[PDB]
RNA sequence: CCCGGCGAGGGGAGUGAAAAAGAACCUGAAACCGUGUACGUACAAGCAGUGGGAGCACGCUUAGGCGUGUGACUGCGUACC
RNA sequence: AGGACCGAACCGACUAAUGUUGAAAAAUUAGCGGAUGACUUGUGGCUGGGGGUGAAAGGCCAAUCAAACCGGGAGAUAGCU
RNA sequence: CACAGGUGGUCAGGUAGAGAAUACCAAGGCGCUUGAGAGAACUCGGGUGAAGGAACUAGGCAAAAUGGUGCCGUAACUUC
RNA sequence: AAUUCCUUGUCGGGUAAGUUCCGACCUGCACGAAUGGCGUAAUGAUGGCCAGGCUGUCUCCACCCGAGACUCAGUGAAAUU
RNA sequence: GAUGUCGGCUCAUCACAUCCUGGGGCUGAAGUAGGUCCCAAGGGUAUGGCUGUUCGCCAUUUAAAGUGGUACGCGAGCUGGGUUUAGAACGUCGUGAGACAGUUCGGUCCCUAUCUGCCGUGGGCGCUGGAGAACUGAGGGGGGCUGCUCCUAGUACGAGAGGACCGGAGUGGACGCAUCACUGGUGUUCGGGUUGUCAUGCCAAUGGCACUGCCCGGUAGCUAAAUGCGGAAGAGAUAAGUGCUGAAAGCAUCUAAGCACGAAACUUGCCCCGAGAUGAGUUCUCCCUGACCCUUUAAGGGUCCUGAAGGAACGUUGAAGACGACGACGUUGAUAGGCCGGGUGUGUAAGCGCAGCGAUGCGUUGAGCUAACCGGUACUAAUGAACCGUGAGGCUUAACCUU
C-alpha cells in the first residue's frame, strides 16, 4: 500500500528479532578423530563412521 | 454409554444377495484395555481412560508408559478418555468390542479431524474463481470483498477467510451401521470417516435424541 | 496435503529430470563416488539400483532388455561386465547415501553417493 | 493394520478366465427390478482389461444395434448366472474406439490364428 | 431486562432474559450489575479482580475466617 | 441439464433431432441435474405429424446420459450421447408411442408406463 | 612483528609536544545504526505529556527526611503551523 | 502483367493474452494484414516554432507535440496563494 | 545496462516435406549468470479434462477450433 | 435509421428469448435529393444479427508441472514520511 | 493540497415494516379455503434472453418469487459498453467556429499492506516443586430452511360434493460437513500406441529431442460432476391468545393480588473452539530427598559436588503441514531407498522357432516391465555425546500431624 508516518525504531527491532539466527545447542567433536565435527553429518575428511565424503 | 476407538483401515463397495452394492467404510474394532477408572472418590471428577491399541514405542515418555503399566500393559499408541454414567467401571480386562454395535442402528462417528494441509482461500468454502477471461487485472481467481464501508468501519466476526484446518473434531452424525462382524472384528458403516487412512477415529453409539 | 506418497520432483520439467539424471547416472558408473544435493542423491540411488538388479547374473536377453530401458552404451557396459559379478553377492543396497553436510558456495544441504562395496579410499584431502 | 492391499487379493475371484482385449464373451444376468425376477443376456466385445479386486467386472461394449453403449456387469454379483469366454482376438490396446458406431459385423470378431 | 450484546454474528440483537441468567449460571445478573459501576479501562479491571461470587451457595471460604457484613 | 439451456437428443416420434432443457424440476436454486432427474424441455425442432410443434414447452425424463446412469451396484450403462423422452406438459406419461435404440434396466418405474408396456422385451 | 583472498583492515614495536595530530590525518554537534550499563516491561489499553508514587542502583544521604537517574501502579488529559 | 490473392524472410500492429514500482520510450508471445507495391529502403541532401512539413489526426518536428530548445526583456504582471 | 527494443548489404549445407513453411540438423553460434529445496494461498507461464458447448460478459477472450497435397463435387448474386 | 420526444415505433417471424436482427406499414422526432439521395458486384484486421462446429470463459471446478511467493545463503530498492 | 460514476459479476453485512413455514384472535367464516389478523430476525430465499439499463418485456422454476440501508456497499477486487470525455460521424441548430445529460464505432482503471480489523498460526511467561498424559466448562460460534405423499383423517362439520393440525415415516431440493471405495477427473516419480530426423560402425532391435513432441490407457493420493448425511424428541422462559378465580361495577372481566395452558424466535437440548477463568484449573501418570560462605532477604549473590523424570537442537523422515507447531524415530532402530512376498496398471519385451516377398502375426511365454500402497528383510544410512532441566519446593487463617 503506502504508510501514514515514519515509524519508531523499537518497531524495526521487534520485526526482525524473532527472525534472528537461532542456537546450535552447543557443538560436537569426534569420537574417532583429532578432527572437529559437524553434528549428525560427516566431516570433509569423512570421519563419522568412516568411509569418505567430499573428495574435493 | 461410552465410545469405541477404531482404526480407518478398509473401504469396500460390498454386495448383497439381490444384486445391490453398498459403499461402506470398514473400521477394525479393537478391544478396550481400561487404565484405572478415575472416579469421584477424588474431587467431583468422573471419567474412564482406555487404550484400544499398541505401538513399537521405543521413545515414549515415562508419564505415558505408567498409564499403560497400570493398564493392559501393551506399550500403547495413546490415551483416550470418555465420561461415564450409571456407576464406576471394572478396571481390568473389560474388553468392550463388537458386542456394543449389535443393537446400535445408527452411530455418530467423532473423528480426529481431517488433515487436508492448507485448505484456505476459495477451496475450503467452495466459492467461485473470478472469470479467467476478459483480461482482468492480476485476477484469474479472487474471493470477493469481505466487508462494506466506513458506516460500520469493521469486519464482522465468523466470516469465511483463508487459514488452515487446524485438526479439530468433525462429527459426520447419524450414519447407519450396515453390519457388525465378529471374529474378523470389522464394523461396516454406510457413511465416511474423517481423515486419511491409517488415522485413528472414535466410532461411538449416536449422541442425539 | 500430499498424504500417502513418496519421492521427489526437484527443480524442473520431466525432459530436464531425464537429461540431468542421464548426466549423473553416467558419472556414477565411471567414478564410483559422487557428491550432490540431498533430495537429488536419493533420486539418483533410486534410478541406478534396479538396473543393477537386472544385471546381477550375466545374461544376453537381460542385456538386450537393459539396452531398451536405458539405451546408453556406458551404462550397459558397466553393468554385466564389470558390475554384474561385483554385485552378484548382494540382494539390494547396492549403493548408499551419506548425509555429507552443508554446501560452501551457498549453504545447500548435500548427500554423497558411494557404491556398497567401495572400500579402499584415501583420507587425506586434494586441491 | 496389515489387511490393506491384501483385501483386493482376498475378495478377488479365482475362476476368472485369462484374457486379452478384443475377446468377445457373453454375460447372462438378471434384470434385478423392484420385486420381480426376469432374465436377459448381453453380447458384444470386451474393450478393456478388468481385474479390479471386489468391484471387478466384465466391461462389454454391445454394438449390436442402434447407437453405441458400454455395459459394466459385476463379476462378484450374486445374480450373475453364467460367463462364457468364446472368441479370442488381438487388439494390443486398452481402447477400441473406431468400432463404437459400426454395429454391422461388429459382435462376431474373429479368432486370431497363425 | 434482556442484557443487550452484539459479539459479532447474525442479523439482529441477541439476548437473554434476567430469568434464564439467574436460574442457570446465576453469577452473571449481579456480575454485569456491578460491572458498569467501575471506571473505564485500567482502574476498572483493577477494582473488579478482588470479587468472587461463584455459582451460588457453594463457597469454599471456611478457613480464612470471613468477617460477616450486612447490607 | 448440467448448464442452463443444453440441447440433448429426441428419442421418440414427438419431435426431430434435438430438444432443449430450459430448467430442472424437483427443486430450485439448482444449476446441474442428477441421474434420476425430471427436466423441463422446449421443443427446438418438431416434426409435422409428431405429437408437438416448434416453441412448445413440456416436461421430460432422461433415457440416456452420455456420462452414464446408475443405481443398483453404482455401475453405469454408459451411452454415446445424451437423450430425453418427452412427457405431457402437466399430466405425465410419454406422448410418443415408441422408444428408439437401447434402454437401461433402471427404467422399471411408474413414470415410463407408455414405452416399457410394449411387448418386445422388458415389461 | 601477527591474521590474509598475491587483498582489505586493525593491533603489536618504534616516531612526535601531540597520532585521544597515522596519512579520507585540523577541534567537533545533530540525524543515523550499533556497543556498554542501571532501572522498568506477562490485571496487559488512545498526542505518549502532566499530577501522585512503591521500588532499585549509584552519591559515605554531611543518616538528619536529601541528590541523581529510572519507575510497577494510578487521578487528569484531543499535536504544532 | 497486375495499386489481385495464401504466405514465410522483410515491414507494420486491427484484436486477444501478458507487461501495468516493464526485458521494451507498447515491447513481447499468439490470432492478423501488406510482402512485384500508392511497397521495402541504405547512402548523400533540404525547410526552423503559431515556422515549417501533413493522401487530414488541429498529425509530426532529437525518446515527446492543440505550440520544440536556449540566451535577453524579467524580480513580466497576479484586484492572488 | 553484457537492456528480449530498433537497424541496411552479401554468401547460401543436410533428411523427411510442397519451398528460404515446418520437426530435427552439418559447420558455427551459444546457455540472455542468482542458485539449490518445498510444491501454501496467489501471481505469471505450460499440461489435461466428465457431461454440456459461451449457457461467462456490455463483447467468443488468443487459450480451442479451421488449415496441408491429391481427387470427387459445387449456390444466390455478379460488372460472368 | 449511425437519425425517432414517446417507444424498447407498430405488426409479422426465428425464440426460454427478441430494446438488438430481418420483411412490410406510418399513428412520419427534427429524414429528404452533391455536409447529396436510391441500388450493387468485388473489397475491410470495419459494425450489428442468424444456425451448426469447437473449445475450462462459464455451469462447477479437480489434479499435475515451473519461475516468484514460501525455505536457506547473497545483495537490497519504492510509493511514502 | 478531492469520498472516483452507472448496469453486471464476485464476496457479503446489518433494520423488520417477514417472501415463507410455524403458534393464534375476528369473520356478513358451517367445514375446507380465502378475507381480516397479531407474534417473530432464527433459516432457506431460483435461472436464460434481448438493452450500456436502473426501470421493461417474455420463456421457465420454486410452497414462495420480499421490503430497506451500506462514498447510488464493495476498481489500495473485477469491466471500458454508456455520457460529458478529447477522434469519426448521424440527427439538430447556427454566416461560422462549435454544442447537445439524443446518438452509434473501439479506445490507457494505478499502489510489493506501516498501523487497524478478520481468520489461521508460532514464540515467551503466571499455572505455585517440576515434567508429561488425559481433561472439566467461565466464555463465544455452527445448525435452525423446505416440497412430496403415506399415516394422522373422508372425521367433527355440511343439504351434498368436499373436509384440518401436531407426531411418525419413507423420499426430493437447497445449505453445511466429512470421504475416495463406487463413478467420472487428474496423476511431469508406470505401461502401450505413433510422426519425424538425429544416434548406437551397419541390419533386426531401441532410444535422445520436438508443449510431459502427440495420443490412449494408469497405481496410491487428492477431488465433485460422485459419496454418506445433520437439519432432533424433549425441557425451560414466554409472546400473541383462550382462560379460570377476582376488584373498579355484590357479578362479569388475560390483572390488580392468585394460578392451568400457550411458536421454529429467545434460554437450550444436537454439533464445534475453550483455564489469560490472574477467580490463575482440576484429575491422572512419573520423577528429583549432597554441601559451605554472606547480604540486599516469602529473596538474591558466590562456590564446590552435581542435575532425575522431561526438553530441544540435531538426523533420517511422516498416514502432520506456508513457516512452524504436530508426528514415527536414530542400531534400544521397519524412519526411508533398495530388495523379497503381494496388491492394483498394462497387454504378452527383445532374442529364438514358424508362415509370408514383406509390413506383420503366431508358439517359445500368458511374456516383460511397474510409482507413491501392505507386510518382511539391518542389505543400507541415521558416530556417539554435549547441552537446558538439579538435590523435595511461599506467606497468613482454619483442619490434621506427639500440635
Amino acid at each position: 500500500a503506502v504508510q501514514q508516518n515514519k515509524p519508531t525504531r523499537s518497531k524495526r527491532g521487534m520485526r526482525r528479532s524473532h527472525d534472528a539466527l537461532t542456537a546450535v545447542t552447543s557443538l560436537s567433536v569426534d569420537k574417532t578423530s583429532g578432527e572437529k565435527h559437524l553434528r549428525h553429518h560427516i566431516t570433509a575428511d569423512g570421519y563419522y563412521r568412516g568411509r569418505k565424503v567430499i573428495a574435493k | 454409554m461410552i465410545g469405541l476407538v477404531g482404526k480407518k483401515v478398509g473401504m469396500t463397495r460390498i454386495f448383497t444377495e439381490d444384486g445391490v452394492s453398498i459403499p461402506v467404510t470398514v473400521i477394525e474394532v479393537e478391544a478396550n484395555r481400561v487404565t484405572q477408572v478415575k472416579d469421584l472418590a477424588n474431587d467431583g471428577y468422573r471419567a474412564i481412560q482406555v487404550t484400544t491399541g499398541a505401538k513399537k514405542a521405543n521413545r515414549v515418555t515415562k508419564p505415558e508408559a505408567g498409564h499403560f503399566a497400570k493398564a493392559g500393559v501393551e506399550a500403547g499408541r495413546g490415551l483416550w478418555e470418555f465420561r461415564l454414567a450409571e456407576g464406576e467401571e471394572f478396571t481390568v480386562g473389560q474388553s468392550i468390542s463388537v458386542e456394543l454395535f449389535a443393537d446400535v442402528k445408527k452411530v455418530d462417528v467423532t473423528g480426529t479431524s481431517k488433515g487436508k494441509g492448507f485448505a484456505g482461500t476459495v477451496k475450503r468454502w467452495n466459492f467461485r474463481t473470478q472469470d479467467a477471461t476478459h483480461g482482468n487485472s492480476l485476477s484469474h481467481r479472487v474471493p470477493g470483498s469481505i466487508g462494506q464501508n466506513q458506516t460500520p468501519g469493521k469486519v464482522f466476526k465468523g466470516k469465511k477467510m483463508a487459514g488452515q484446518m487446524g485438526n479439530e473434531r468433525v462429527t459426520v452424525q447419524s450414519l447407519d451401521v450396515v453390519r457388525v462382524d465378529a471374529e474378523r472384528n470389522l464394523l461396516l458403516v454406510k457413511g465416511a470417516v474423517p481423515g486419511a487412512t491409517g488415522s485413528d477415529l472414535i466410532v461411538k453409539p449416536a449422541v442425539k435424541a | 496435503m500430499r498424504h500417502r506418497k513418496s519421492g521427489r520432483q526437484l527443480n524442473r520439467n520431466s525432459s530436464h529430470r531425464q537429461a540431468m539424471f542421464r548426466n549423473m547416472a553416467g558419472s556414477l558408473v565411471r567414478h564410483e563416488i559422487i557428491k550432490t544435493t540431498l533430495p537429488k542423491a536419493k533420486e539418483l540411488r533410486r534410478v541406478v539400483e534396479p538396473l543393477i538388479t537386472l544385471a546381477k547374473t550375466d545374461s544376453v536377453a537381460n542385456r538386450r532388455l537393459a539396452f531398451a530401458r536405458t539405451r546408453d552404451n556406458e551404462i550397459v557396459a558397466k553393468l554385466f561386465n564389470e558390475l554384474g559379478p561385483r554385485f552378484a553377492s548382494r540382494a539390494g543396497g547396492y549403493t548408499r547415501i551419506l548425509k555429507c553436510g552443508f554446501r560452501a558456495g551457498d549453504n545447500a544441504p548435500m548427500a554423497y553417493i558411494e557404491l556398497v562395496d567401495r572400500s579402499e579410499k584415501a583420507e587425506a584431502a586434494a586441491e | 493394520s496389515n489387511i490393506i492391499k491384501q483385501l483386493e487379493q482376498e475378495q478377488m475371484k479365482q475362476d476368472v478366465p485369462s484374457f486379452r482385449p478384443g475377446d468377445t464373451v457373453e454375460v447372462k444376468v438378471w434384470v434385478v427390478e423392484g420385486s420381480k425376477k426376469r432374465l436377459q443376456a448381453f453380447e458384444g466385445v470386451v474393450i478393456a482389461i478388468r481385474n479390479r479386486g471386489l468391484h471387478s467386472a466384465f466391461t462389454v461394449r454391445k454394438i449390436s444395434n442402434g447407437e453405441g453403449v458400454e455395459r459394466v456387469f459385476q463379476t462378484h454379483s450374486p445374480v450373475v448366472d453364467s460367463i462364457s469366454v468364446k472368441r479370442r482376438g488381438a487388439v494390443r490396446k486398452a481402447k477400441l474406439y473406431y468400432l463404437r458406431e459400426r454395429t454391422g459385423k461388429a459382435a462376431r470378431i474373429k479368432e486370431r490364428l497363425n | 431486562k434482556v442484557y443487550y450484546h452484539h459479539t459479532g454474528h447474525i442479523g439482529g440483537i441477541k439476548q437473554a432474559t434476567f430469568e434464564e441468567m439467574i436460574a442457570r449460571r446465576p453469577e452473571r445478573v449481579i456480575e454485569i450489575a456491578v460491572k458498569g459501576m467501575l471506571p473505564k479501562g485500567p482502574l476498572g479491571r483493577a477494582m473488579f479482580r478482588k470479587l468472587k461470587v461463584y455459582a451460588g451457595n457453594e463457597h469454599n471460604h471456611a478457613a480464612q475466617q470471613p468477617q460477616v457484613l450486612d447490607i | 441439464m448440467i448448464q442452463e439451456q443444453t440441447m440433448l437428443n429426441v428419442a421418440d416420434n414427438s419431435g426431430a433431432r434435438r430438444v432443449m432443457c430450459i430448467k430442472v424440476l424437483g427443486g430450485s436454486h439448482r444449476r446441474y441435474a442428477g441421474v434420476g432427474d425430471i427436466i423441463k424441455i422446449t421443443i427446438k425442432e418438431a416434426i409435422p405429424r409428431g405429437k408437438v410443434k416448434k416453441g412448445d414447452v413440456l416436461k421430460a425424463v432422461v433415457v440416456r446420459t452420455k456420462k452414464g446412469v446408475r443405481r443398483p451396484d453404482g455401475s453405469v450403462i454408459r451411452f454415446d450421447g445424451n437423450a430425453c423422452v418427452l412427457l405431457n406438459n402437466n399430466s405425465e406419461q410419454p406422448i410418443g408411442t415408441r422408444i428408439f435404440g437401447p434402454v437401461t434396466r433402471e427404467l422399471r418405474s411408474e413414470k415410463f408406463m407408455k414405452i416399457i408396456s410394449l411387448a418386445p422385451e422388458v415389461l
